[PDB]
């Protein structure tokens, strides 16, 4: 069955860069896009970017220059890298599978806190 | 007849392919690009006596009858010659029979290999429909 | 970018009531709109895609509508398990954006 799970550092300082991993199973990364979405504490959903089955990427306009998304089809993993961390970046981060223009399966999410 | 991408998109939407079995219109336009490069008269003989006909390259062993393919099933109950027309009705009607569920577009190897997983919407943005 | 204006921010209702959540896009999204439901402490779950299509397993009490720039999610005869937050998201080109959310709570 389809499954996505995020793994991340938990707490990070501005002087650190951030990488979160999304391991998926039950489908091939070549046939589906994977979107990254975040939810700050008690706030609404924010779209970060995506990576198509073909490897092309698209990002949130305001965050493009701090974000980088890549994947390893063989390890069945997708990565989100962020730099220039702000405290506003504290949030729950999710990866979701995109099937023909709808996010049909989501991971449980991983919580990130941006310290001093 | 070689269609333009928007002209084809419009005719497909007009024939019920937009969101048919959950497939966005882009998928169908992308499949036609890679199967017949928008040509209504495209044909293609396979090693096996089977020949794929028209805009969606429908097979003569299983879907239409060209009367020269050994053991034709003709599941769309149509002669392969009609699939070669400027008017895509017959081709669309048979493709509808073929796609019985939300995975049936796998019936086109080109779509599975060249369209699935990519931005198929790109084929229709800017089109009037 | 195409921005979505979702309203109301919050809604109080009783089981059995019928409610309507709306999403208005700053530009024509051509029906590429989905709705998710998020329950307390869980991940968003898909309900409706391409404006009117129900995801598998979603009860028919949920129904979507809209064209061009105004879109609605109607919930007929609310059940106890329908309470939580609701989000619309568009899929017309990129970047994609989400509506601000609607908290649906017990009257």
């Amino acid at each position: 069955q389809v499954q996505l799970q995020e793994s991340g550092p938990g707490l990070v300082a501005p002087s650190q860069s951030l990488s979160i991993t999304c391991t998926v199973s039950g489908f091939s990364l070549t046939g589906y896009g994977v979107n990254w979405v975040r939810q700050p504490p008690g706030k609404g959903l924010e779209w970060l970017g995506m990576i198509w089955g073909d490897g092309n990427t698209d990002y949130n306009s305001a965050l493009k220059s701090r974000l980088s998304i890549s994947k390893d089809n063989s390890k069945s993993q997708v990565f989100l890298k962020m730099n220039s961390l702000h405290t506003d970046d504290t949030a729950r981060y999710y990866c979701a599978r995109e099937r023909d223009f709808r996010l049909d399966y989501w991971g449980q999410g991983t919580t990130l806190t941006v310290s001093s | 007849k070689v269609f333009g991408r928007c002209e084809l998109a419009a005719a497909m939407k007009r024939h019920g392919l937009d969101n048919y079995r959950g497939y966005s219109l882009g998928n169908w336009v992308c499949a036609a690009k890679f199967e017949s490069n928008f040509n209504t008269q495209a044909t293609n003989r396979n090693t096996d006596g089977s020949t794929d006909y028209g805009i969606l390259q429908i097979n003569s062993r299983w879907w239409c009858n060209d009367g020269r393919t050994p053991g034709s099933r003709n599941l769309c109950n149509i002669p392969c010659s009609a699939l070669l027309s400027s008017d895509i009705t017959a081709s669309v009607n048979c493709a509808k029979k073929i796609v019985s569920d939300g995975n049936g577009m796998n019936a086109w190897v080109a779509w599975r290999n060249r369209c699935k997983g990519t931005d198929v919407q790109a084929w229709i943005r800017g089109c009037r429909l | 970018d195409i921005v979505l204006t979702q309203s109301p921010a919050s809604l109080s209702a009783s089981v059995g009531e019928t409610v309507t959540i709306t999403c208005r896009a700053s530009g024509n999204i051509h029906n590429y709109l989905a709705w998710y439901q998020q329950k307390q402490g869980k991940s968003p779950q898909l309900l409706v895609y391409y404006t009117t299509t129900l995801a598998d397993g979603v009860p028919s009490r949920f129904s979507g509508s809209g064209s061009g720039t105004q879109y609605s999610l109607k919930i007929n005869s609310l059940q106890p398990e329908d309470f939580g937050s609701y989000y619309c998201q568009h899929f017309w080109s990129t970047p994609r954006t989400f509506g601000g959310g609607t908290k649906l709570e017990i009257k």
